[PDB]
């Protein structure tokens, strides 16, 4: 893992020592090459998971996320190349440094072996993301959005710290292999239930549960494009990954401590998907779509069947890529019309015919088009939940209908219809934007070709 | 003596209601008097009769919260068959919060206090069953 | 010894109480502090004489010396506050509330 | 612009709790959760009862 | 003491008048000299927790 | 009704309120040594009482 | 490299991370016992010093 | 906790007893990080005083890095000594009191009836 | 002040605490306390403005009362055990009063109302001494008697001060008062962990000092003393913003920064000792600190506040004030977690 | 010379090289059980030193 971490660190010296002219090109290129290097973690020809040292490890669950993180950084730089067009060189380099630091910390987090590695490297992500939202955001309420994002997560996390310390005192260690191979059954004492909650709540907040999902619609419509991309591609999955790694010890309490959160997920999914129908902000609509998908992920993880885990992982990756693409597209139209309303710009298929194609493909990934890995994930989660209780199909079906509905609503409202001819400023699509969308789609298509890579530990 | 306060847990809840209500009322009154002494020592009032009215109001309010809490907790534990179930202390703490809201003439305090005081009481009961220890002594 | 120590402890307690509750004039508070100093010195003196510990009789004098030094500092501060406000009233010492 | 502002940032500032609002919010939030709770709990408890006794036959459930 | 400057340097600024059993002017031992000496010699070596 | 109003009131804004109420309750001190030392006296008494009752 | 490298390295990881755990719990036990019984190198609180006692013949025989 | 350990010598940085431990390797990650901290401190000083961040004050930067490494070496040595002392006292005490730290005998997994909780 | 007064006064301020920590005798520790008390006051009242005089008087009265209470404790311990040091057999009330009076000296809640006022009144270069160097002696006096302290009293004071400092920080706009409240909170942590393992109390003291001194010198740089005033550093001195942000966040106690290590290690010890409720509450309430530090960070570094026409001449003129110690302490305080094992 | 600024291109590949070396060191330290595991333990072939080095 240290053949992937160190190049990432060295990106920073490159960013700061490069000449002002070539800095963007150099960092983008070397970040792509770091992404290439990260593929070495897919040479798992045996069931023995990789453990590169006492500190860093990898698994079938961590390799896809690490590779996704590596892949995102070049795309984040391309997406940020524009709105930073007229800032001073040091400020541009600061932005690039923030993104590089975010990648470093996230890779280390996903590759951490001890949960008190994880608890530090997980919260260290707050600083770069908070800076990205607050400093380079546009509208005034970005400060409030930053405050929400910081403190929701910190309130969630502190109880996680307490629980982890108790765990270490009780067990003697926090290496996840050791916890897995020496776990023991919890008893249904009230203190154990309180623990279960303390361990699970920070991750559930980062996987915004229906009742604690108010920090996404704000953080996203106040954050720049790169912030939104990294956030709702990787940060949101920190919660799922933590939950998956930590639930091993917290058994058998889950059987009855999951009813509340399963119910909240399976209801908030419908509520948020419906909210997407009548929202006048494209960024917000995408954010609430993300909330619904993470609701599904949470339900599956909290039922813990092999299908649940594998489908949850698949959908984690699929949502990463798809939501990222959607946000880049919306930012594309925003960079021109300088507004976030969906109603304002319409019929843009009459002037951006190809970007309309990318819009269509993204909407299909969102609505879950077979055989796309997005569908595969949702289908397998549905099978798991139906096994868990055969009545969940009602909620699942209502959500499927509404998902298709807002997914096509975006397209019809924006791409189709009479062109708002008064928009003189609409300019031909930049090769940068088109290449960004292509780099988002092509990995999705290749993984749909080869799903075996993105299955979880179970399958 | 501290015997009076430690007698609260002589017999599980649902029994000796009147005694437990007395004990919680006394504890609430003591807390109220302490708070009133602080609130008069700082932020003085114009009249000494105003100060004594303030101490009376604080003391009576705190005593009322404590009395309602004890009464409702014991009544719940008695009417339902669960003596040591923290939901009872939660309902009692909610009753205390609602009484505070009434005393202050505000529904927002009623709701916030219900949630917070009920959680505090439930956690207290859970601690007493599970053996938690506040203010421990160095064991290392 | 026992009754004497009880009364002396009560005296120090009363002087501490007087210091803690003010009454306008800062000079009176300084005097109350000075009275606590007196009581503490007497306590130490009687304890040493009772125990026949002549190696601890150097210490009451140090108490007096340092208490005198702090009392002098207090008087100088009184002079400065008086120059500022025209009186020694402690009510005037309220600017830093903001 | 005015329409979006009115449907976004003017809401909570121009919100006041009322009896009707409190009841409607509390029901529309919690009540559906309670309903689905009872549904799933009864279904899964019946399933567990049958599975325990052995009445339920899991003919070819291999993947669960 | 928090920092043992005196033990480090070998000096005794204030360690010689700590208890009633220390040297007194003109060899006038304080009240309970024998008792204090016994207690302190008993309590040397063993820690305070064991001495108690 | 729920997402933009009740959830915000219940979780974020209730906490924000309560903490602002408590800071405005505590911080605003008239700034007089007489009252401050009266409070110190109450601390004196409370520590004495705790010591006595706990024995 | 091949499966052996990963498998046996993992064995070494487990060895180290189990011994560390047992030693940490053992540290808890030992410190508890030393604090509670004062019989060990640690938690040896100080007592006054005998060296500065005065043993010379005093001016009163019965001292 | 370790202050009263028998044989403690007051205010001695490295007691002579410490020479028996393997001394730090001078390319240790800790000392390298110390050097990095010193270099960054030099750069920060330049930036604050409004100087060429990397070009100016090379003597200052060299002094900073060398001073950080120099202090780090000795501090690391003392820390190694202290942890080694802790382990020594640990194991000595445990050996002395076998009664209060009995060695557990572990039953194999066959004989242990671990409850099974279906995940249905 | 003439040079000879500077020498003598500064030397006495330095002497007092050294006497306290190198004295085996309680009366000599009290002598060190009195040395610090007497010598600081002239530095406080050096300005001779109406606010300065009142701040000095408040300090004087409070500290004198604390010293007398401590002296009573010493004298009664003498009456009981014929000695000048606290022993295991010493009466419990004596130790209670000592803890209470040293708490008043340190500024801990509920004896905390005096510290904010004095810090607001006095200038920054003396505020640094007040909030750093003057705490070493009292905390040393406690640490020398740590095995005998009262867990209930100490935890009560500590949690009280955490809550009070956190709540007080929000309302204040003044940097001087904000730093006073931060001092209160960090001392709350220090005393919370004192009875269990004083090594971590000293670790927290070190890290708090190493974080506060840089911040105080940062304020001294432009004599900033208000949120609005510090908001103008993006114009007056842009370079410092990065490290100011990092340092405020560290003091708040975010994981990657060093500030985590004190709180994390202290929570770990308390949990080892089964102090779960107090540990949880303290950790929870230590987040208001992050809030009222994040407001500062927003005001200074992440947003650019309105500036004035006359700042252009401040730009024109040269600056030579930041020290080497600023850079050293700031980096070594906000970039040292990876060396944490060596610290504890 | 254009090395003036093309020297910067050696940082990242140096990062990769250095990381690989450090990985080798990390595997060096974890040598025990080199050939002492139930599944894979074998007698070394003639003319051999280390199983996985
Ligand atoms: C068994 C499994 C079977 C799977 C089939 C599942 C069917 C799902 C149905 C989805 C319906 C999609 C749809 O309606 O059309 C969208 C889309 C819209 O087309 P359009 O309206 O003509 O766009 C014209 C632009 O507006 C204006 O630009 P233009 O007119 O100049 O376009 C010229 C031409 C130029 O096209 C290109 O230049 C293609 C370059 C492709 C590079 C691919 C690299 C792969 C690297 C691997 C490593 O078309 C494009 O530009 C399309 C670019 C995007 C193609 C991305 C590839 C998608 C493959 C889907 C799988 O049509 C497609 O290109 C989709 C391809 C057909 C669907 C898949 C059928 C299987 C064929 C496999 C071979
Ligand atoms: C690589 C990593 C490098 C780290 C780089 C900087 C890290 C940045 C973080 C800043 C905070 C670090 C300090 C943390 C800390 O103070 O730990 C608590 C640490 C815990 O001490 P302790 O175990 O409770 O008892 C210490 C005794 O007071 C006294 O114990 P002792 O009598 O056994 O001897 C104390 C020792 C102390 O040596 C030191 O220099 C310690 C200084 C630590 C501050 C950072 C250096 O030796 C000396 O005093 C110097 C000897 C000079 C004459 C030799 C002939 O506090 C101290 O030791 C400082 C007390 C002042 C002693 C002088
Ligand atoms: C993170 C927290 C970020 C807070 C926001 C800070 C900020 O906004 O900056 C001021 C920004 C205003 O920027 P500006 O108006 O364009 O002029 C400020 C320059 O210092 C104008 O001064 P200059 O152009 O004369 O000097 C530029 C300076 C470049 O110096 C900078 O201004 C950037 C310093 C912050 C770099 C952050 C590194 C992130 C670490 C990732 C881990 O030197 C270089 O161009 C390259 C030198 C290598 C980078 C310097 C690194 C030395 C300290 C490393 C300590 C790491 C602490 C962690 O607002
Ligand atoms: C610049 C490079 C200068 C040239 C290289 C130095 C010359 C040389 O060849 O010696 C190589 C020198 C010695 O290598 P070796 O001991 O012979 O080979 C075995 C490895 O070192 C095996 O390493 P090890 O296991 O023996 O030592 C591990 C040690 C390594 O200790 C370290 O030095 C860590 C360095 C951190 C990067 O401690 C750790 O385990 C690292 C944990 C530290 C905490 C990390 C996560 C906390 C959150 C991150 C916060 C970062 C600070 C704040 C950032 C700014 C925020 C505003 O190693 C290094 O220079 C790099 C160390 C890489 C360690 C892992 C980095 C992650
Ligand atoms: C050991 C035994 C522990 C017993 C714990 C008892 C806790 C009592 C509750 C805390 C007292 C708070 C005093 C208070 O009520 O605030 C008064 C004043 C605010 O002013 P006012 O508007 O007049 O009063 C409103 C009160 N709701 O605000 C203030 O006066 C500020 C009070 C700050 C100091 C409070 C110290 C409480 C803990 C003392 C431990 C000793
Ligand atoms: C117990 C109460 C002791 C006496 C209380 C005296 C009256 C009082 O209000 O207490 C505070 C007092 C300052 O009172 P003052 O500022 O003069 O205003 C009086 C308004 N009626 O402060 C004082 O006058 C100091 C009181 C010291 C009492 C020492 C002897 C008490 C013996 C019992
Ligand atoms: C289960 C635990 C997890 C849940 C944790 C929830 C903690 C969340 C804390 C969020 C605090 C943010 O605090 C936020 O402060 C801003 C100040 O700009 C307030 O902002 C608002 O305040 C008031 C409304 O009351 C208006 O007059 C003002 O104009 C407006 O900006 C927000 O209403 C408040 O929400
Ligand atoms: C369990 C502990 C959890 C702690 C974590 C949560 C942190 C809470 C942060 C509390 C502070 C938030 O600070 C928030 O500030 C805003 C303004 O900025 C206040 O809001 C204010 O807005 C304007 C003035 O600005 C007024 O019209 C309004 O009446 C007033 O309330 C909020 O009422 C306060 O809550």
């Amino acid at each position: 893992m240290l053949k992937i971490i160190l190049p990432s660190l060295m990106l920073l010296p490159l960013t700061w020592l490069s000449s002002p002219k070539k800095t963007w090109t150099n960092v983008t290129s070397y970040s792509f090459l770091i992404s290439l290097t990260s593929l070495t973690l897919l040479w798992q020809t045996d069931e023995n998971y990789k453990n590169f040292s006492n500190m860093f490890s990898s698994d079938p669950l961590s390799t896809p996320l690490i590779i996704l993180t590596a892949w995102l950084l070049p795309l984040m730089l391309m997406a940020s190349q524009n709105h930073l067009k007229k800032d001073n060189n040091v400020l541009q380099k600061l932005y690039i440094s923030m993104l590089i630091s975010l990648q470093i910390l996230l890779i280390m987090t996903f590759s951490a072996t001890e949960l008190i590695m994880f608890y530090i490297l997980f919260e260290a992500t707050l600083i770069p993301t908070l800076i990205i939202i607050t400093r380079w955001g546009n509208q005034t309420e970005r400060l409030n959005a930053g405050i929400y994002f910081l403190f929701y997560t910190l309130i969630g996390s502190i109880p996680l710290l307490i629980a982890l310390i108790l765990i270490q005192n009780h067990v003697g260690t926090l290496n996840l292999m050791i916890l897995s191979f020496t776990t023991h059954t919890l008893d249904a004492s009230w203190s154990n239930n309180l623990l279960w909650l303390a361990c699970m709540m920070a991750f559930l907040i980062k996987m915004p549960l229906y009742g604690v999902h108010l920090w996404l619609p704000k953080a996203h419509v106040e954050a720049p494009i790169a912030g939104s991309m990294i956030l709702a591609a990787i940060l949101l999955k920190l919660g799922s990954y933590g939950m998956i790694r930590i639930s091993i010890i917290l058994d058998p309490l889950t059987k009855y401590m999951a009813y509340p959160f399963i119910l909240l997920s399976l209801w908030g999914m419908i509520m948020t998907s419906s909210i997407c129908l009548r929202q006048t902000d494209l960024k917000s609509l995408i954010a609430y779509s993300s909330v619904s998908h993470m609701a599904l992920v949470i339900a599956s993880i909290m039922i813990q069947t092999p299908w649940s885990f594998m489908g949850a992982t698949m959908l984690m990756i699929a949502h990463g890529l798809t939501s990222s693409l959607l946000f880049c597209l919306a930012n594309s139209n925003y960079e021109r019309i300088h507004s976030r309303t969906m109603i304002m710009a319409r019929g843009l298929q009459m002037v951006f015919p190809l970007m309309a194609t990318w819009w269509l493909m993204a909407s299909l990934a969102n609505l879950a088009l077979p055989p796309s890995i997005n569908l595969m994930g949702e289908l397998f989660i549905t099978m798991s939940l139906f096994s868990w209780s055969n009545f969940t199909i009602i909620l699942m079906g209502i959500n499927i209908i509404i998902t298709g509905m807002y997914s096509m609503y975006m397209i019809i409202t924006t791409q189709r219809g009479k062109l708002t001819n008064h928009m003189i400023n609409l300019q031909p699509s930049h090769t940068r934007e088109l290449t960004l969308m292509a780099l988002h789609m092509i990995p999705l298509i290749l993984l749909t070709t080869s799903p075996k890579l993105i299955t979880g530990l179970t399958m | 003596v501290k015997r009076f306060f430690e007698s609260y847990h002589e017999v599980p809840d649902g029994t000796q209601c009147h005694r437990k209500t007395y004990i919680t009322t006394a504890l609430g009154g003591i807390c109220g008097i302490i708070g009133s002494a602080y609130s008069v020592s700082l932020n003085p009032a114009d009249s000494t009769l105003e100060a004594v009215a303030r101490v009376g109001r604080y003391t009576f309010t705190a005593a009322a919260i404590g009395a309602m809490f004890g009464l409702t907790t014991c009544v719940s534990a008695q009417v339902r068959e669960k003596p040591d179930d923290p939901l009872n202390y939660f309902i009692g703490g909610c009753a205390g919060g609602l009484t505070l809201g009434a005393r202050t003439h505000s529904y927002g305090t009623a709701a916030m206090g219900c949630v917070y005081m009920g959680t505090a009481a439930a956690l207290f009961k859970i601690g007493k069953l599970e053996g938690w220890e506040l203010f421990p002594t160095p064991k290392v | 010894m026992p009754s004497t120590f009880f009364n002396l402890t009560m005296a120090f307690s009363l002087s501490l109480l007087g210091t803690l509750m003010f009454r306008s004039h800062l000079m009176s508070t300084l005097l109350c502090l000075e009275g606590m100093v007196l009581s503490l010195f007497i306590m130490t003196s009687v304890t040493s004489l009772n125990s026949n510990s002549m190696s601890s009789m150097p210490i009451p004098i140090t108490i007096l010396v340092f208490a005198a030094c702090e009392a002098a500092v207090g008087l100088a501060l009184l002079v400065k506050v008086s120059n500022t406000y025209g009186t020694d009233y402690v009510q005037n010492l309220n600017l830093l509330q903001c | 612009i005015r329409w979006t502002y009115a449907r976004s940032a003017n809401i909570y500032p121009n919100f006041r709790p009322t009896p009707k609002n409190s009841l409607l919010g509390a029901v529309a939030g919690f009540g559906p959760l309670i309903f689905w709770y009872y549904v799933f709990k009864t279904d899964r408890d019946r399933k567990e009862r049958l599975i325990q006794e052995g009445k339920l036959d899991r003919k070819f459930n291999i993947s669960y | 003491p928090f920092l043992d400057i005196q033990k480090k340097l070998g000096i005794s600024l204030d360690r010689h008048f700590m208890f009633l059993s220390a040297e007194q002017p003109y060899k006038n031992a304080a009240r309970c000299h024998a008792f204090e000496k016994e207690w302190i010699e008993c309590a040397h070596g063993i820690g305070g927790t064991r001495a108690k | 009704l729920l997402d933009l109003i009740w959830l915000e009131k219940t979780i974020p804004k209730s906490t924000s309120t309560l903490h602002t109420n408590m800071t405005t309750l505590t911080t605003n001190q008239k700034g007089l040594i007489k009252l401050y030392f009266m409070s110190f006296l109450i601390n004196i008494i409370l520590i004495i009482i705790l010591y006595s009752i706990n024995l | 490299d091949g499966p052996e490298k990963n498998y046996e390295k993992t064995l070494a990881i487990l060895q180290i991370e189990s011994e560390k755990a047992e030693l940490r719990l053992k540290e808890q036990e030992v410190r508890r016992l030393m604090r509670a019984r004062g019989d060990g190198p640690w938690y040896q609180f100080p007592t006054p010093e005998k060296e500065f006692i005065d043993h010379s013949p005093k001016a009163t025989p019965d001292n | 906790m370790m202050n009263g350990r028998p044989g403690h010598e007051p205010l001695k940085f490295l007691p002579d007893e410490a020479r028996s431990l393997p001394p730090p390797k001078l390319n240790d990650p800790r000392l390298v990080y110390m050097g990095l901290l010193g270099y960054c401190t030099g750069l920060m000083d330049n930036m604050l005083r409004m100087r060429p961040v990397m070009r100016a004050g090379l003597h200052r930067q060299l002094l900073f890095v060398t001073s950080f490494v120099f202090a780090g070496y000795f501090y690391l040595k003392r820390q190694n000594y202290l942890y080694a002392v802790k382990d020594h006292d640990m194991f000595g005490y445990i050996k002395l009191h076998p009664e209060d730290f009995p060695e557990k005998e572990k039953k194999t997994y066959a004989e242990i009836l671990e409850p099974f909780h279906p995940v249905r | 002040m003439n040079p000879i007064t500077l020498a003598i006064i500064y030397f006495t301020i330095f002497l007092g605490p050294v006497i306290t920590m190198s004295s085996t005798n309680l009366m000599l520790m009290w002598v060190g306390l009195e040395f610090s008390l007497l010598a600081i006051i002239p530095m406080l009242i050096n300005k001779k403005n109406p606010r300065s005089t009142e701040a000095a008087t408040k300090y004087f009265v409070t500290q004198a009362t604390a010293s007398m209470i401590i002296l009573l404790a010493i004298v009664l311990n003498y009456k009981q055990l014929g000695t000048w040091m606290f022993q295991q057999q010493t009466n419990g009330l004596i130790l209670n009063m000592t803890l209470m009076a040293l708490s008043m000296k340190l500024g801990l809640a509920p004896f905390h109302f005096w510290l904010p006022e004095v810090t607001q009144g006095i200038p920054l270069h003396m505020g640094l001494i007040l909030l750093t160097w003057q705490k070493i002696a009292p905390l040393s006096i406690l640490i020398q008697i740590y095995p005998l302290l009262n867990s209930t009293i100490i935890l009560m004071l500590a949690i009280t001060s955490i809550f009070m400092g956190a709540w007080g920080g929000l309302n204040q706009t003044q940097m001087r008062k904000i730093m006073a409240y931060s001092s209160i909170a960090h001392m709350g942590w220090m005393l919370a962990i004192l009875p269990y393992n004083p090594s971590l109390t000293l670790l927290n003291l070190m890290i708090y000092i190493i974080l506060t001194a840089p911040m105080f010198m940062a304020l001294m740089l432009n004599n900033s003393m208000t949120i609005n005033s510090i908001s103008l550093l993006w114009n007056k001195t842009p370079a410092m913003l990065t490290m100011i942000s990092l340092m405020l966040l560290s003091l708040g106690g975010l994981p990657p920064l060093t500030g985590f290590l004190p709180k994390w290690i202290i929570i770990t010890e308390l949990m080892k000792n089964n102090c779960l409720i107090m540990a949880t509450l303290m950790a929870m309430m230590a987040l208001l600190n992050l809030f009222f530090y994040t407001r500062l960070i927003y005001s200074t570094s992440l947003t650019m506040f309105p500036t004035n026409n006359n700042s252009k001449m401040m730009t024109h003129q040269t600056k030579t004030k930041p020290n080497l110690m600023f850079s050293t302490l700031a980096i070594m305080s906000t970039m040292t977690l990876p060396l944490a094992p060596q610290l504890i | 010379q254009l090395l003036r600024e093309h020297w910067v291109h050696i940082l990242v590949p140096a990062g990769f090289v250095f990381g690989c070396y450090l990985d080798r060191k990390d595997d060096e330290k974890l040598t025990a059980f080199r050939n002492k595991s139930m599944l894979f333990q074998r007698e070394l072939r003639p003319n051999e030193e280390v199983t996985w080095k």
